[PDB]
DNA sequence: TCAATATCCACCTGCAGATACTACCAAAAGTGTATTTGGAAACTGCTCCATCAAAAGGCATGTTCAGCTGGATTCCAGCTGAACATGCCTTTTGATGGAGCAGTTTCCAAATACACTTTTGGTAGTATCTGCAGGTGGATATTGA
DNA sequence: TCAATATCCACCTGCAGATACTACCAAAAGTGTATTTGGAAACTGCTCCATCAAAAGGCATGTTCAGCTGGAATCCAGCTGAACATGCCTTTTGATGGAGCAGTTTCCAAATACACTTTTGGTAGTATCTGCAGGTGGATATTGA
């Protein structure tokens, strides 16, 4: 019933840090981390839509959303993440 | 390549229709046809434009290029500008022109970017981005010239910029065989009108 | 000429005055500049974004009116 | 019988970030690629705080992580602490700072 | 006086900076961002731009003389802005 | 038969009901929300208006203008609250000097 | 084509003040600022029946955003009002 | 010294430092005057969200303040300080 | 400079709580497939409003002075911290019931669609009329004495 | 306190730039009537965790003294504001473009529905292992000498 992001917060420690391990009070800051982000980034690509007269949210919004939130070498590198991903998923 | 000739190609093909891409990209030739053939044509534009900037940044493009590309386009879009007549009086090969002309402008200004392209009936298109003794060209506000070397016509676009106009003249005046120069009763959106009438008075005085 | 030295000691002067300063030392004159300078950045990048997102060439002010309520200042008197 | 953050090379999850897209009264309609996009970007941010936190404990000799080593991390960095300036950490602390 | 300039300062409500410069200096910082290119700005905007900046900035100055007499001094300092600057975020 | 004129209101009911519809604030929206939030911004309009002619009378003219509305806002103890993360157009500042 | 709240704020100070005009810049002040608290009171309304669960806004959540955003006297005033608007329209 | 010792203690560390079942008391005091005059009850979990949140807050007024006194040329913290930063920051 | 006392720092031991792992499962959530539909890209085109120059006069620039303030020094009394001996209040632990949370009905309220009437936004052409600028007359505070 | 000079208020007149008032219109939008549907309220039950008690001892409280610091008074030199003469940059105006905004078409990508795998969350149960506390044991600065 309940739902969270620990498993792939796990995957990634192990793929940066395989040594390491992470206890229960710091995934729970983590698991707050992303749950802020997301809705951020999601409530900017929502105004963005609707300032331009728009019903549809697509990579563009979340990419200018990611422009306007992060600051400076951040944004540019996921920015960069982002691009490739779709990238490699439309050529499948 | 710089960073401001990378926007400067994309928002010029931006504007290029997908009927007629192709064939600007073929005249343009600084892409090798099989470079063409490796782009797929279909997909929508900013993607098509993002592959052609790769293929670009592949390869090393300079400003030059890009003016070229800008000329180019300006050959079959004519209708986009207002063109504006100048005749010559009181009168050297084409490379001795282009010297001169380049010289004079660069001789005035500090900071300016010229190019050239041949044309049938002994036709030369000009490009000129003006600068200034302190400040860099604008790519974007530039300044368009036909000149048919076996007459002493002239015929100029109008620019969304002044203050330079006089010496543009004199540069045409003093570059080839001439010392005066006027404007001409005649003004259009039709490059080819002007023309017709301009050699008709021209070859029938 | 730097496009920041027209912003010119009187007018930093009356702001101040405008705020109450009764005294002024001579080595506020730069560090308002810095100060303006950093907020005009701050505000033109994000106005900048919004209007390249619609395809513009022209900054419009509801682009510096969403920026600034992007940065916590809200501003009515424009639309 | 494949997964789409498969085909798209990521750990985190496209159908659950489709999901809450939707769920959210963000917009009508939500395109393919947003998903794609915003789940590369949360998995990016989640590594660098994990890298930056795992090199905090491994300073102090630790193997574990805890909340002082997310907030070490956060505050000695240039840019996280701007995007994370408004946040209180539990159990975190503060920075040694004295004078 | 300046006890004639504040009071004259406060009653009014015009725009303090000259248009010409403002704007010279705002389209200098945009050319950064737009990767050179010559972005046209309305004439209702670089107005916005400034009634906000000159905001900031009374406000900001009100901040600071507020930490001068805290200090026991009159004249305000470098020293006194960028401590508000800090206090504030 | 106007719903406005059915809940004793000035401002419009049909138009707030539109908004809400049209800007993705959930599924549905019910029929009293229009009218209650309609009335409350009549409230607060009606409150600012009041203290910013009082404050035109105070200076001896029959037209507002943004000055006022600046003054009344940052006289009053809970608009100033409301409203401080703001600043108006034309309004300069409160007169303040203060003694060492 | 475009549309704003001039005629009602124009009522509202006819029958507060029957003597006193207003100048265009100042109702683009006053246009403002009936836009901000809509934002801001349907923003907080959305989320607390998200919180809860629910796919509908009633009056309700009006109401409880109106204690949340408003200050002391001004939300208690703006509540009656609120609520005898909806009691006698529901009694028409 | 002393000071230094503690200082330096106290900075190294996580953990909370006013009593639990004073705060729960001041707490629970302050939600009757709302409510209606009616008793809520309280999860544990909320009365350490609300401490937590709390002591940061009062940490972080504390640095922010210890900086007017050295502005001022002192080294005792007064009240006035407090009272500067908490009217500079907009509270 | 000397140094015992804290004090620091390191190192080793033991164990207790908390982590990580394996197995089961089942459900609910995501994937694949086919169909239909509607939003948004692409291309035209026209009118608005942005940009570029020019002419001049009003605000800014530069220099000198003198009066005011910032900053360092000295002195003295108030007030903070440290130490030590009491003891009172917090912490930990355990039986108990009240309230949150899940499941089932149903019924009242919201969405959908079509017709019809009302309202609001924009333009043309007015006509006031309110507020600002300049002009003049009467009256006081502060500069210096 | 005398007193002239700005300066302060007040009143007046003039005018012009901006607000109210009509017409009108017609496009957009809101209202009224039926119909269908499903979301949320109302009722019942269950079990989890939050309130409420009673012992133990560890942190808080109170008194006193010594020394550190805040605050007030001098004094000196640096530096900011005020005034005047001058000239350069901003403001205002008129002329063209070029870019925004509206219109039409169509096509590609999104919603929709159904059938089928799969993955994740929870629960026993296992064990294991990391780090905290303790204590030994070596070795440094420090404020009183």
């Amino acid at each position: 019933r309940k739902e969270s992001y620990s498993v792939y917060v796990y995957k990634v420690l192990k793929q940066v840090h395989p040594d390491t391990g992470i206890s229960s009070k710091a995934m729970g800051i983590m698991n707050s981390f992303v749950n802020d982000i997301f809705e951020r980034i999601a409530g900017e690509a929502s105004r963005l839509a609707h300032y331009n007269k728009r019903s549809t949210i697509t990579s563009r919004e979340i990419q200018t959303a990611v422009r306007l939130l992060l600051p400076g070498e951040l944004a540019k590198h996921a920015v960069s993440e982002g691009t490739k991903a779709v990238t490699k998923y439309t050529s499948s | 390549m710089d960073e401001t000739v990378a926007e400067f190609i994309k928002r010029t093909i931006l504007k290029i229709p997908m009927n007629e891409l192709t064939t600007i990209l073929k005249a343009w030739d600084f892409l090798s046809e099989n470079q063409l053939q490796t782009v797929n044509f279909r997909q929508r534009k900013e993607s098509v434009v993002q592959h052609l900037i790769h293929l670009c940044e592949e390869k090393r493009a300079s400003i030059s290029d890009a003016a070229l590309l800008d000329i180019i386009y300006m050959q079959f879009h004519q209708h986009q500008k207002v063109w504006d007549v100048f005749q010559m009086s009181k009168g050297f090969d084409m490379k001795q022109f282009k010297n001169s002309f380049k010289k004079i402008l660069q001789r005035a200004l500090k900071n300016v970017t010229v190019s050239f392209r041949e044309t049938e009936e002994n036709a030369v298109w000009i490009r000129i981005a003006w600068g200034t003794q302190y400040t860099k060209p604008n790519q974007y506000k530039p300044t368009y010239v036909v000149y048919y070397s076996q007459t002493p016509y002239a015929f100029t676009s109008s620019s969304m910029l002044r203050r330079n106009t006089p010496l543009l003249g004199q540069a045409l005046t003093i570059a080839s065989k001439h010392h005066q120069i006027v404007k001409m009763d005649l003004r259009s959106r039709y490059l080819d009108s002007l023309k017709a009438i301009v050699f008709k008075q021209y070859n029938q005085t | 000429r730097d496009n920041i030295q027209g912003i010119t000691k009187p007018a930093i002067r009356r702001l101040a005055r405008r705020g109450g300063v009764k005294r002024i030392s001579g080595l506020i004159y730069e560090e308002t500049r810095g100060v303006l300078k950093v907020f005009l950045e701050n505000v033109i990048r994000d106005a900048v974004t919004y209007t390249e997102h619609a395809k513009r060439k022209t900054v419009t002010a509801m682009d510096v009116v969403y920026a600034l309520k992007r940065q916590g200042r809200t501003l009515y008197g424009f639309g | 019988a494949k997964s789409r953050s498969s085909r798209a090379g990521l750990q985190f999850p496209v159908g659950r970030v489709h999901r809450l897209l939707r769920k959210g009264n963000y917009a009508e309609r939500v395109g393919a690629g947003a998903p794609v996009y915003l789940a590369a970007v949360l998995e990016y941010l989640t590594a660098e705080i994990l890298e930056l936190a795992g090199n905090a404990a491994r300073d102090n000799k630790k193997t574990r992580i805890i909340p002082r080593h997310l907030q070490l991390a956060i505050r000695n960095d240039e840019e996280l602490n701007k995007l994370l300036g408004r946040v209180t950490i539990a159990q975190g602390g503060v920075l040694p700072n004295i004078q | 006086g300046w006890l004639k300039e504040i009071r004259k300062l406060q009653k009014s409500t015009h725009l303090l900076i000259r248009k010409l410069p403002f704007s010279r200096l705002a389209r200098e910082i945009c050319v950064k961002f737009t990767r050179g290119v010559d972005f046209n700005w309305q004439a209702q905007a670089l107005l916005a731009l400034q009634e906000a900046a000159e905001a900031f900035l009374v406000h900001l100055f009100e901040d600071a003389y507020l930490l001068t007499l805290h200090a026991g001094r009159v004249t305000l300092f470098p020293k006194d802005v960028q401590l508000a600057r800090r206090i504030r975020g």
